[PDB]
């Protein structure tokens, strides 16, 4: 029923720094593996243990890393300290014997990581939502609202929809990715769109309400921040409409 | 301990046969299994399969080929709800270790039964500036381009789906703080279809 849990899901920091990502494998799972994925190298077995002692750690890299399971009920692994080439997403994995037989571990819903050279490059999102185009609503009985986020690094953000203070699914679409807003520069900003479409008629109730929500992951409270602005920490943003008729 | 994988990332339509496939070179490696991984989600088993043969799921079947130290994953009648990256994992009897694929992104297109292609301009809310051009309605056989210049800013297709209504549809957005920049050749490096409007 619970699978595996990991934490945290989502973690931005600065080089140098500690970071320290737990596991907690499915009761009575006695092997617990770790893995890294990232887009040039892929999806990696860093180390996994048996009864809480470890059996494999090939591809752990030198002492920076570290790792270990003190009970069968948790695992840990440390970075210290951290640097760039160490951001990806870390997924614990959990299993018995009987099912590795059959090949079959269950992975937790991962940690994204990212590890930067310094935080002065972190900003949060940029919202705006845009109202539908008459001509939409009169060509068809269906009106599209968009909504933009904008000048946002990392690209650490959730985007979701709300219809009358209730989140809604049905009839929406983001970007499977965010786009750099300056694919020249090494680094960037992002960007990211998603859309929701109602039908005309609700749209038209003087009643609805529409808002564009998004969870940026940044910054914490220990983090250092000493720059004239308004420090980039994890939030939302948000930009919002009300429903209309003329 | 290596295997190859093209990425793709492969796209078909809803309803085209797909196949996948890894090839290694270590014959140690006795032991095969297909995992689907959803954007932003961990892998999750999909199938499974012992030294050579072919083990068929309902619309998946898997196989394996020790000679020719290849592997293979062919999903018939694709779905939506397919669209993943799929990575093949294989390991010998020696560890439980896996070594995976890199794997490949597959996108299956869903079908729109009746297209309405159309370029429309939504307005800032409240108050901004920066024209928004949608692009909607249009079917899955069509590919939507970036913009020459990097000012005026493009998203690939998305479908969304009323499920209240049986009904679904593709879109593309555009938005630029560019003066020249307005809707009509907003896409013109895509090859849309015949429809467009302007008010």
């Amino acid at each position: 029923d619970a699978g595996v849990i990991q934490s945290p899901r989502h973690e931005v920091t600065e080089m140098g720094q500690q970071v320290t990502l737990r596991c907690k494998p499915i009761s009575g799972h006695d092997y617990l593996f770790w893995y890294r994925q990232t887009m040039m190298r892929g999806l990696e077995l860093l180390i996994y243990f048996n009864n809480n002692v470890p059996i494999d750690d090939s591809g752990m890299p030198e002492d920076r890393f570290s790792a270990k399971m003190p009970n069968a009920s948790f695992s840990t692994l440390k970075i210290q300290p951290s640097e760039p080439r160490d951001s990806a997403v870390y997924f614990c994995a959990s299993s018995l014997w009987e099912k590795l037989a059959k090949n079959i571990q269950y992975f937790g819903a991962g940690t994204r990581l990212s590890v930067l050279e310094d935080l002065k490059n972190v900003f949060p999102p940029e919202v705006a939502v845009f109202e539908p185009s008459e001509a939409e609503i009169s060509h068809t009985q269906k009106a599209t609202l968009v909504c933009l986020a904008t000048g946002f690094y990392p690209d650490h953000v959730e985007l979701s929809w709300w219809v009358n203070g209730k989140e809604v699914h049905s009839g929406v679409c983001t970007d499977p990715q965010p786009l750099k807003e300056q694919p020249a520069l090494n680094d960037s900003r992002y960007a990211l769109s998603s859309r929701l479409r109602v039908s005309a008629t609700f749209w038209q109730d003087p009643r609805n309400h529409f808002r564009c929500q998004v969870q940026f992951y940044g910054l914490s409270e220990n983090d250092e921040w000493t720059q004239d602005r308004a420090k980039p920490v994890t939030q939302i943003v948000s930009a919002e409409a009300w429903g209309r008729a003329d | 301990k290596e295997v190859e994988q093209d990425p793709g990332p492969l796209s078909v339509p809803e309803g085209a046969i797909v196949s996948l496939n890894c090839t290694y070179s270590n014959s140690a490696f006795q032991y095969f299994m297909w995992y689907r991984q959803y954007s932003r989600k961990g892998p999750e088993l999909l199938m499974y399969t012992y030294s050579s043969g072919n083990k068929e799921d309902g619309r998946f079947t898997a196989q394996v080929d020790k000679s020719s130290k290849y592997i293979s994953l062919f999903i018939r009648d694709s779905q939506p709800s397919d669209s993943a990256t799929y990575l093949c994992a294989m390991r010998g009897d020696s560890s439980y270790k896996l070594i995976f694929g890199s794997g490949t992104r597959l996108l299956v297109r869903p079908d729109i039964q009746n297209p309405d292609p159309a370029v429309y301009q939504l307005r800032d809310s409240k108050s901004s500036d920066k024209s928004v051009c949608l692009f909607t309605d249009f079917d899955s056989q069509t590919n939507v381009s970036q913009s020459k210049d990097s000012d005026v800013y493009i998203t690939d297709k998305c479908v969304l789906d009323m499920r209240s209504m049986d009904f679904k549809s593709n879109s593309a957005v555009a938005w630029s703080n560019k003066s020249d920049f307005a809707c009509a050749n907003a896409f013109n490096n895509s090859i849309i279809p015949e429809d467009t409007f302007f008010p």
